[PDB]
């Protein structure tokens, strides 16, 4: 049951740490072009 | 008297981040809770004549589901915002590829623009908010219970189910807050959650009218 723990918690932290870090570049790069398109508005 | 304008461009800039994530549309959470120093320091403290004016802090944001379809803001210079101070951003909306926007005007805006907003609106289906309106989100109160847009799939499915039609159902008007925060057409059913006393929880739905 320990090891089974131990394995389902690393297994949630690395997917949340993941997902995260993919909608933080995707957001950034949308900042990128609404930088472009906005400095000018 | 900057202190006191930063603080209310930092809670106007809070709420309309909520209002981006409850509406649907991609923004991280750095963003959606940010402390009042990350505005200040990224902005710059001194609204009067200063760094953090107004237009260039303007959020464009992106819907999850497809990065096409985009949402501005924009928060005018102009106390009472005109005709010839909205034609430049509908130049801005028909610049770009985009549809629709927020306009979140800092005292009451002039009829004929509402007119305006109101003649364009099959084309560019945007709206206004107030700045005094917009200074607590409304949501997070206790009255307030959890409202959830559905989909038109699913409100086959409840007239469907139920054997009734789309004028049976209780009804909510576009104008209310609830409705004009998530920013809703008429004929668009909306389920309300709410905790009963009587027996737990409890769904209904409002159809907007």
């Amino acid at each position: 049951l320990r090891q089974k723990l131990l394995k389902e918690q690393e297994e949630k932290r690395l997917r949340e740490k993941e997902e995260q870090k993919k909608l933080l570049e995707q957001r950034a790069q949308y900042v990128e072009k609404t930088k472009n398109i906005l400095m000018f508005t | 008297d900057d202190e006191e304008e930063t603080y209310r461009l930092w809670k106007i800039r809070k709420t309309i981040m909520q209002l981006c994530h409850d509406r649907g549309y991609l923004v991280t959470q750095d963003e959606l809770d940010q402390t009042l120093e990350e505005f200040k320091a990224q902005f710059g403290d001194k609204p009067s004549e200063g760094r953090p004016r107004r237009t260039d802090l303007t959020v464009l944001v992106a819907h999850n589901d497809d990065p096409t379809d985009q949402m501005f803001v924009f928060f005018p210079e102009e106390p009472k915002v005109g005709i010839k101070t909205i034609k430049v951003y509908c130049q801005r909306m028909q610049e770009e590829n985009i549809t629709r926007a927020l306009i979140v005007v800092q005292q009451g805006m002039t009829p004929s623009a509402k007119q305006s907003l109101v003649d364009m609106a099959p084309k560019y289906i945007l709206e206004q908010f107030l700045q005094q309106e917009l200074l607590i989100n409304i949501t997070e109160h206790e009255l307030v219970p959890e409202h959830v847009v559905m989909t038109k799939e699913e409100v086959t499915e409840l007239l469907a189910r139920y054997k009734l039609r789309e004028n049976q159902l209780p009804r909510i008007q576009a104008g209310d807050p609830v409705a004009r925060y998530f920013g809703i057409k008429r004929g668009q059913v909306v389920k309300i959650i709410r905790p009963s006393e009587t027996a737990g929880r409890y769904i209904t739905y409002r159809l907007v009218q």
